[PDB]
């Protein structure tokens, strides 16, 4: 049968006599105990509150501990893996390896739970037992870690690094109750700090609730769920679609974007409405949310390479022929797995690879949602200047035709836009250079100088892409110019289509309209060439890339023997790579119109004003 | 409510066979052909890993290289088919539409708004002639690698179906609701980005009779809510984009963990090679 | 469209919103607890029950490694708890000392106090938890709202001429024996009002007076009696035309039935509500009392049939200004 | 300084001196043992039950000392309990029996009889303070004064003309959507007044009648509603001036919410309190209530917003001399 500290030498590892701390499953046993008392008290509590409209507010430290309780979560399942792994030599099963860190990642799940049903119906008093859990199961992890320092294990075994994580975790979590408890006073103080939540979540029409939903819900988007379930039943209208919160009004983005702009004419007084100030006061509105969002897709562009990384390790195992795994070291007979074999199993590189995938694209989905989010902001403050200025401007300058009404049209409608789809595609700047320079980096570490070769002409699609895009663009402007021209004559005939059926005068009417339509055609084709080319070459380029790094390898080269771990890598890091490196002349693009946008934008704040 | 949730599946119907057989017909052979060709380019490399592993090489890469050179000339033919396609449907349908509209009574356009009419050649038109090829060339192309992979991730691991059908349904039940969502928020944001370029305009060329009024403020809280509801129509849009992408990358986050589970176990100990898992898990 | 205050079977409609909780709908736990359906109720106790079982468990096999009692001892060692060889022999032992059946077969000996110690522990808490489950399903067994949905009230309320003057006219019924002692009815006219002043409240309830001999709202509730409410000089429904009783109109009567049940002596409230439509007009509620071979029998399938009457198709307010022209 | 009778979350502030206490505050033992705070309970039931095992032990402990059952022997003797060995086993022994979980290891024979009595008169008073601790937990487990926290009042009441007339208004909710059974509300004026006959008197309490159509105190609570009371010519806030609502000003005004509560049966009191200062003039409620996609529903966060509304800023008796004179 089962036995927790398994069925070896006649049961000798129950035997306690040597001393009752330093037996290690006993130390063991003792981590299941702050687990077991947590879902024991917390579970009725949930389970009764289970079974209206709350205006749910946010403890401080609310992001540190779910940041805390997602590392937490991945250092258990590396726990249960190691324990898994290391017992696989030993007939009995060792269930004291694993169990416990079970046992602890679901105490961990169940505590964010309870923790979340604590702070919507803000009751801090029940954070008593979050408390004590995060005490007991920090002096339990720290007897562990003592009596492995007294054993002589050291960090080249890695369940005394996890271990070692695992008190560093419990200790910040408990940090951060005994935060919870100084910052609101709901215990040891005469008068606890009453918090009010945002004012914004208390106004009954506020329905874009993604600023007061928790960290998980805002990197999942679980609050779209209800919304979105609705919409199938009714259609969405401007009332279902609920009010703008404060943090993101034109108002307040205005406000303080005009804070920025008073703050850089202090500085520079020679032209404190030319390109440069602008620019200046749009990083001093939004910078800390550009490189929030920055941050994100950096950290998922370093977390996308965890495919390949755990693909070539996985197919480096499996092509391991006779392969017979035995954890050297043996510590009071118990197995430990050491880190370098660790990540040497291709399980526990399949679990690694779905939660780094796991993290990587909510990491992108989030930096895609701030960019976006901080790009209608500053179009909606850049949309409030402008019409700022057209309150004050004088109308002697549209009178003398350097300025008209589309001309000031247009500048909302494209350039305002063009500036927000910059800020959309701002992080992208500094993220494509970063993953194509570590792409190619890893490609010559898995394959040589033949996926150098590779890298180059992929890397040839951007420069290409971009040609094809300007003569794309030039063409469908022709094609503009001759659509309008077309668009002219059918007005004309449709507004005068009485007049033509009177006199039978359609069909030399058609005859232009189609002549029109003739040479837009002529026009359209060369358009419709050059997007088949971008499609082409979009498509195209991988396939040559591989063809030329793998046939080069074997037979150019002549290196080290093709490998499917080395080859199918490399193959999912030229996936990997294909993506940006079509984008990155989208967005140099976008930068470059967001340049002329900007100036364009200063011109139309350093005209003329009526005086006061 | 039965009419917004319903694909038009009649005007896709109407648009392809504009095309004729002959243009359609070789539009659906050569993308099944090109995708079964990257498929087949992907396995040759697999093969030719294993071969390397228990080591005609000179031969694998032989074949290789004929395979990606197909599969180069057949995404030029699909490319050049998909443009064409969308260039001879935008010219017989802008003939008809022009012929039909001319032949109409005096009657339709006495009563039916200018409007309506014009806004077909100008905003339709335009759509059908430019945007329509391209979309329609990503769906068929992302639809079609979406089902050779799973093809080719159900090939080297059979139990995978056994997980797909309910990964199917919830992807399903995925799309449909952000289908939904998506097209009425994107609806409401262009609705909601006119009246801001409007009240633009009005302010321009008025603006002697709005400063005289001493209307300044009121207008600037009327430009206030406008692109007050022009961010929320986009904030709402935006947030149902990263709902559906966060699902459908969580799907296939799942994906890839049941199937490098199931190729690795089939790899072990059931005689599944090391290449067949390593294309599974690309 | 056109929501209602209270549906027929008495179930309220309003949906509260932004509600501060500051713990309060927790700290009113045994509420909760008692507030729980059945099966619900059911989950949570047998959880509880097991969750303290589990705990003592691990404490009792915790205590059985630390005296080595796991171990094959030398033979000398009394154990802590005899013949505890595995966490399922803790398992069975933290069960037989909660709900004290004692097997026996493993038992506390008097070697480590410790064990002394978790014994009271776990007979203290087992105790409480098991007095706390049993009054919160005391509270629960005596709950009245079941003998609530047994009062039955007239699907539709009738306008019509009773003595000369307009009378609003609903019946309720009781189906059980079982007497609701010290029967009340409270009825409301819910309406939006506006104020000479201005002030417009959305569902100003204004209590109307029901028609009785004490002038007060006591009834006696062995048969179905017709409940009428008299619309005299000052009344809500004095300028309520027969036009007026259509779907889209704002007027709904809500009627609160309450008093004790004779069995359990708890206070129990069962209500209604009639919207402007299931208001009818000249009509009157048929006879459904009868003398039948020495009883007074009550034939409930007649409960809410209307006979329509001729009364003056005009409001009550026109009625007495035509009675004093009349007159 | 200025002391008020009742504060806002209804708590009473009035303090008792020289009560002259002939036991009749613990002779009602149990009103005690049930309104203890729930540690304090909790404390009181197991230190009772552990001084009944240590008693009871003490008994058997000296039971088997007499019998010599403590002395090692040989065995021609029987023990009146067996395996008594030490005062450890006679607590074990003692546990086993009073809580009924018997193991058997230690058990009652038929040697000596004041064993047999011993055993009867501890299993007569385990099952007697079994039940006694029993009882006060379940009318513990049924407190509904938890049950009156969660009814709110408007943190500020208004005066404002009503129907061309001065009303007192405040507003009460509930929270929960457990109904409250049988809902009065009773206003008081407290203030101290003096008698034309020189009788002053310091907390004199005058109950205020609460605005309702059929002239009682009733009231139907699901949605937030407002109570309001008239001040018509026999009123104690007749002379009540704007200048008069400043904080140290001797006016209070108690209002106090009753009823059963729906789950338990039990009748439960929510009460209040507002100062001069906190009474607004000219001020009304804002409307709580909307009609939203097909139901009503009750927007909290406006439950106590006022609307500064245009009244005239004098007392109700000059408005009836002043309508007076204008009539
Ligand atoms: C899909 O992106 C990328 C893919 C690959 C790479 Cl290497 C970079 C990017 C990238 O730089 N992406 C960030 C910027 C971005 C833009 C659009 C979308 S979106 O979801 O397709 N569309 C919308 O959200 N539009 C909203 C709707 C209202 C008006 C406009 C905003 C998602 C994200
Ligand atoms: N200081 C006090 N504390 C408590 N109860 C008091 C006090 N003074 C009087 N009582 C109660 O009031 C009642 C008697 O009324 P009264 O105030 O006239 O007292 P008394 O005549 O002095 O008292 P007693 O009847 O006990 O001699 C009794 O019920 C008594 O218990
Ligand atoms: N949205 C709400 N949900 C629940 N209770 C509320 C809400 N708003 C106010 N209350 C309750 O109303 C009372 C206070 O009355 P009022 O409506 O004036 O609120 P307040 O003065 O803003 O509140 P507080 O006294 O807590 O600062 C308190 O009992 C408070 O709990």
């Amino acid at each position: 049968p089962l036995a927790f500290c398994g069925t070896e030498n006649h049961s000798a590892a129950y035997r306690v006599d040597q001393g009752v701390l330093n037996n290690g499953c006993f130390v063991d046993a003792l981590n299941v105990v702050p687990h077991v008392f947590l879902l024991f008290i917390t579970f009725p509590i949930l389970f009764i509150g289970w079974g209206h409209h709350s205006t749910w507010l946010h403890f401080p430290g609310h992001n540190l501990r779910w940041i805390l309780t997602f590392i937490l979560l991945f250092v258990l399942v590396c726990e249960i893996a190691e324990g898994i792994l290391s017992d696989g030599v030993t007939e009995s099963r060792h269930l004291h390896l694993y169990m416990p860190a079970g046992m602890a990642f679901m105490a961990a799940i169940t505590s964010v739970v309870y923790y979340h049903n604590i702070e919507t119906s803000n009751f801090p008093k029940l954070l008593i037992a979050l408390l004590i859990y995060w005490t007991l199961a920090f002096i339990t992890k720290t007897i562990k870690f003592v009596k492995f320092y007294d054993h002589a294990i050291g960090f080249s075994q890695l369940r005394f690094c996890l271990t070692g994580l695992l008190v560093i975790l419990y200790g910040m979590l408990l940090l951060v109750e005994v935060n919870v408890i100084r910052v609101r006073r709901y215990i040891f103080f005469k008068t606890p700090r009453k918090v009010k939540p945002p004012e914004d979540l208390q106004d009954l029409g506020v329905r874009f609730l993604q600023p007061f939903v928790n960290l998980l819900s805002k990197g999942t988007y679980w609050w779209m769920n209800a919304f979105i379930k609705t919409a199938h039943k009714k259609p969405i209208d401007l009332r279902a679609i609920g009010k703008l919160p404060i943090a993101m009004r034109a108002l307040t983005n205005y406000q303080r974007l005009c804070v920025a702009f008073d703050a850089q004419a202090r500085k520079d007084t020679q032209s404190p409405q030319g390109a440069r100030a602008i620019w200046r006061a749009l990083c001093h509105a939004f910078g800390r949310r550009l490189i929030l969002s920055s941050t994100f897709r950096i950290l998922a562009d370093l977390l996308g390479f965890a495919g390949p990384l755990c693909i070539f390790g996985i197919v480096d195992h499996l092509g391991k022929e006779n392969h017979v795994f035995q954890p050297k070291t043996q510590f009071l007979g118990v197995y430990f797995v050491s880190s370098q074999e660790f990540l040497g199993n291709a399980y526990v590189l399949a679990v690694l690879l779905f939660l780094a995938l796991l993290l990587q694209r909510t990491f992108l989905q989030a930096s895609y949602y701030v960019a976006i989010e901080t790009g209608i902001n500053l179009r909606g403050a850049i949309q409030t200047k402008i019409y700022n200025k057209i309150m004050h401007l004088s109308t002697s300058n549209l009178s003398m035709g350097e300025m008209t009404a589309g001309q000031i049209c247009n500048l909302v409608a494209i350039d305002t836009n063009q500036l927000m789809w910059f800020f959309f595609l701002c992080p992208n700047l500094w993220a494509m250079p970063v993953q194509i320079i570590v792409g190619v980096i890893l490609l010559y570490y898995i394959l040589g100088v033949s996926a150098l070769i590779g890298a180059a002409v992929i890397i040839l699609l951007a420069p290409v892409q971009y040609f094809v895009a300007t003569k794309l663009s030039q063409a469908q402007r022709s094609t503009l110019e001759h659509s309008n021209e077309r668009l002219k004559q059918t007005n004309e005939m449709l507004r005068g289509m009485k007049l033509l059926k009177l006199y039978a005068w359609e069909s030399i009417f058609c005859s232009r309209v189609e002549v029109t339509r003739r040479k837009e055609m002529t026009s359209l084709r060369a358009f419709a060439v050059y997007t088949s080319i971008s499609i082409f070459m979009n498509t195209a380029i991988p396939i040559a890339a591989v063809l030329i790094t793998f046939v080069g390898h074997v037979s150019f080269f002549k290196e080290s023997d093709l490998s499917p771990s080395v080859a199918f890598a490399s193959l999912s890091l030229f996936h990997i790579l294909v993506t940006p490196l079509f984008l990155l002349s989208s967005v140099v693009r976008s930068t470059v119109k967001a340049l002329v946008s900007v100036q364009k934008l200063s011109e139309f704040l350093s005209s003329a004003e009526i005086r006061e | 409510l039965h009419q917004r949730a319903k694909i038009p599946w009649r005007a896709c119907t109407k648009y392809l066979s504009s095309a004729g057989i002959l243009l359609l017909s070789l539009l659906v052979f050569s993308q099944l052909l090109k995708h079964m060709v990257l498929v087949a380019i992907d396995y040759w490399l697999a093969k030719w890993t294993d071969s390397a592993l228990v080591l005609d090489q000179s031969v694998y890469a032989m074949v290789f290289t004929l395979l990606c050179s197909l599969g180069i000339v057949l995404c030029l033919v699909t490319s050049v088919t998909v443009e064409w396609t969308g260039l001879k449907v935008a010219k017989r349908l802008h003939r008809s539409l022009l012929n039909r509209i001319i032949l109409a009574p005096m009657r339709f356009f006495e009563t039916t708004p200018l409007g309506s009419i014009l806004n077909r050649f100008s905003s339709d038109c335009n759509t059908i002639d430019q945007h329509i090829p391209s979309t329609l060339e990503c769906l068929s192309r992302s639809t079609l690698l979406c089902v050779s992979a799973l093809t080719v991730i159900s090939y080297v691991t059979p139990v995978f179906l056994v997980a797909l059908l309910p990964l199917a349904v919830v992807c399903y039940f995925i799309q449909k609701y952000f289908r939904v969502a998506s097209r009425d928020l994107q609806q409401l944001d262009d609705t909601t980005q006119l009246p801001l370029l409007s009240h633009f305009a009005e302010t321009v060329e008025g603006l002697t009779t709005i400063r005289a009024f001493r209307y300044e403020a009121r207008f600037q809280q009327k430009l206030l809510e406008y692109t007050d509801s022009n961010n929320i129509a986009s904030l709402f849009l935006t947030a149902a984009n990263r709902w559906l992408e966060v699902r459908m990358e969580y799907i296939g986050a799942c994906v890839v963990l049941i199937a490098a589970a199931t190729s690795i176990s089939n790899s072990l100990h059931r005689e599944l090679s090391a290449g067949l898992v390593g294309l599974g898990l690309t | 469209r056109r929501a209602r205050f209270v549906s027929k079977k008495g179930n309220c409609n309003v949906a509260h919103k932004n509600i501060r909780e500051e713990g309060r709908f927790l700290q009113d736990v045994f509420t909760t607890l008692v507030d729980l359906k059945w099966p619900h109720t059911l989950l949570i106790f047998t959880m509880s029950f097991l969750c303290s079982w589990l705990l003592f468990a691990m404490a009792w096999w915790l205590i059985a490694f630390a005296h080595g009692d796991l171990a094959p001892s030398e033979g000398t060692a009394e154990p802590c708890v005899t013949s505890i060889h595995s966490f399922s022999s803790a398992f069975l032992f933290s069960i037989e000392v909660q709900v004290t059946i004692g097997f026996g077969g493993r038992m506390v000996t008097e070697e480590c106090p410790l064990a002394i110690l978790i014994l009271i522990v776990q007979n203290i808490v087992g105790l409480m938890i098991n007095a706390i489950m049993l009054g919160c399903i005391f509270m629960k067994t005596a709950q009245a709202h079941r003998r609530a949905e047994t009062l039955i009230f007239s699907k539709h309320a009738v306008i019509a001429l009773r003595h000369g003057r307009l009378c609003f006219m609903l019946r309720v019924g009781d189906l059980r024996k079982s007497m609701i002692i010290s029967a009340t009815i409270h009825m409301q006219v819910v309406r939006k009002t506006t104020s000479p002043e201005g002030e417009v409240v959305p569902l100003h309830q204004v209590d109307i007076p029901m028609e009785n001999g004490v002038g007060g709202n006591s009834i006696f509730l062995v048969a179905p009696l017709i409940i009428y409410h008299v619309i005299d000089a000052n009344s809500p429904l004095y300028d309520l035309a027969p036009s007026d009783l259509h779907h889209h109109q704002d007027l709904e009567i809500i009627v609160i039935l309450e008093g004790v049940v004779e069995t359990t002596g708890i206070t129990t409230q069962a209500r209604t509500s009639y919207l402007a439509d299931e208001i009818l007009w000249g009509q009157r509620f048929v006879p459904i009392v009868a003398e039948e071979d020495g009883r007074y029998s009550v034939d409930y399938s007649k409960f809410g049939n209307t006979i329509k009457v001729p009364t003056p198709l005009c409001t009550a307010r026109q009625l007495d200004e035509d009675h004093s022209l009349l007159e």
